[PDB]
């Protein structure tokens, strides 16, 4: 049974270095094996066969090297672009994948703009009302966000999710939202979100009054 | 595991062999 | 060019059969050397193969799902089918189709170039629910400089996936969508939102298109500013 490993999972990389990438398998594999580009939400794309091939219409930037056990594919002069998830596959006796590794850009530090979105009207109709809060266009990925109602701060009742890294300037962007039920959206008055973060040098929240 | 299994495939068409000998010998022309 | 489209159901009850076709063009599958085939990737697991056909009627497969494969070529409608039987949540899945490079010669060809771009399949024991759609209004609170964000936040649906553009596919620069979050009510929600210039507020009217194919449900939801009083 061939077992295909790389490493390393991640890799945050300066635009223009270059990314020397790995990939392991258990028995040998001789030169059966090709890497795979993919992009996320587009079709992966074959870069490199023959564990030193590479496929029509591929840069040069784009290498493969190795044998039996060790190869390693590796992106000389690095893009924005080329963020992506990449797979080895060998093909010594039938396809089988690495399990992939994540290709992150670095940048310059960039704060976050921050928004706040009260519920709508017509969701409060339903019974429930939902806060939203945005960090937009921001790097690093890891951002504390905190909300709190009436200056208490809550928990439990919150959820994020961050875009994936945008491939053009290389920054993130995030979503919290606050979920509460009608009645306590009304037994409140103002609805705060409080941003932490790497490019401000103190906290910031955006917040809003009920009904302005 | 290595070294070309074909007990996966449910017969081996004879037309992507190539030259390969043990290829020849369960391959199916058609 | 050469590619290939899937086309299936976002959702297929457990114990039951899901089936997937792909349908190939700008090529045709016969005559030719080439196989056929289907890899799904569960989500956050790695990529696995399942089987191939060639013009031929051979079929490479791969073994831990041979008992459970049914894979067919439709060489008239240029259309190469998968069928999985007895699926559990273990099968939930983008399931992509590709075109597999067999060959034993002198450098071995086993691999897929080229790739479409994935369907996903969810084994779900439940029943689809269309999303509600809701504004993410501007306000004064929503502005940074000259630029202002406005969305609309797309919630209780099931299954995966929405799609979500703005005014017909006529925005799309400044646009986010976010990956859904599941909620503790079992369903998804998702929000997408727009950066654009706030001089335009009161004078470009900004719609977001939400389709969630899975129970033919599309909405339209115009965003303007909310009663500020």
């Amino acid at each position: 049974e061939i077992v295909m490993t790389q490493s390393p999972a991640t890799l945050s990389v300066s635009p223009g270095e270059r990314a020397t990438l790995s990939c392991r398998a258990s028995q040998s594999v001789n030169s059966n094996l090709a890497w795979y580009q993919h992009k996320p939400g587009q079709a992966p794309r074959l870069l490199i066969y023959g564990a030193s091939t590479r496929a029509t219409g591929i840069p040069a930037r784009f290498s493969g090297s190795g044998s039996g056990t060790d190869f390693t594919l590796t992106i000389s002069s690095l893009q924005s672009e080329d963020f992506a998830v990449y797979y080895c596959q060998q093909y010594n006796n039938w396809p089988l994948f690495g399990p992939g590794t994540k290709v992150d850009l670095k940048r310059t530090v960039a704060a976050p703009s921050v928004f706040i979105f009260p519920p709508s009207d017509e969701q409060l109709k339903s019974g429930t009302a939902s806060v939203v809060c945005l960090l937009n266009n921001f790097y690093p990925r890891e951002a504390k966000v905190q909300w709190k109602v009436d200056n208490a701060l809550q928990s439990g009742n919150s959820q994020e999710s961050v875009t994936e890294q945008d491939s053009k300037d290389s920054t993130y962007s995030l979503s919290s939202t606050l979920t509460l039920s009608k009645a306590d959206y009304e037994k409140h008055k103002v609805y705060a979100c409080e941003v932490t973060h790497q490019g401000l040098s103190s906290p910031v929240t955006k917040s809003f009054n009920r009904g302005e | 595991n290595n070294d070309f299994h074909f007990e996966v495939f449910n017969f081996v068409p004879c037309s992507i062999c190539q030259n390969n000998p043990t290829c020849w010998a369960i391959c199916k022309r058609i | 060019q050469l590619q290939l489209q899937e086309s299936g159901p976002g959702l297929v009850k457990p114990s039951e059969t899901l089936s997937l076709t792909c349908t190939v063009s700008g090529g045709s599958i016969s005559s030719s050397n080439y196989y056929w085939g289907w890899i799904r990737q569960p989500p956050g697991k790695g990529l696995e193969w399942i089987a191939s056909i060639h013009d031929s009627g051979s079929i490479y497969y791969n073994p831990s799902l041979r008992s459970r494969v049914t894979i067919s070529v439709d060489t008239s409608k240029n259309q190469f089918s998968l069928k999985l039987s007895s699926v559990t949540a273990a099968d939930t899945a983008v399931y992509y189709c590709a075109r597999h490079l067999v060959w034993f010669g002198e450098l071995r060809n086993n691999w897929f170039d080229p790739w479409g771009q994935g369907t996903l399949v969810t084994v779900a024991s439940a029943s689809t629910k269309g999303p509600s759609v809701f504004p993410l209004a501007p306000s004064s609170k929503s502005t940074s400089g000259g630029t202002a964000a406005l969305g609309c936040l797309v919630k209780d649906y099931f299954p995966e996936p929405v799609t979500v553009s703005w005014n017909s596919g006529a925005l799309t620069s400044g646009v986010h969508t976010f990956p859904a979050v599941l909620q503790s009510s079992g369903l998804y929600s998702l929000s997408s939102v727009v950066t654009v210039p706030s001089s335009s507020l009161g004078t470009q009217t900004y719609i977001c298109n939400v389709n969630h194919k899975p129970s033919n449900t599309k909405v339209d939801k115009k965003v303007e500013p909310k009663s500020c009083d």
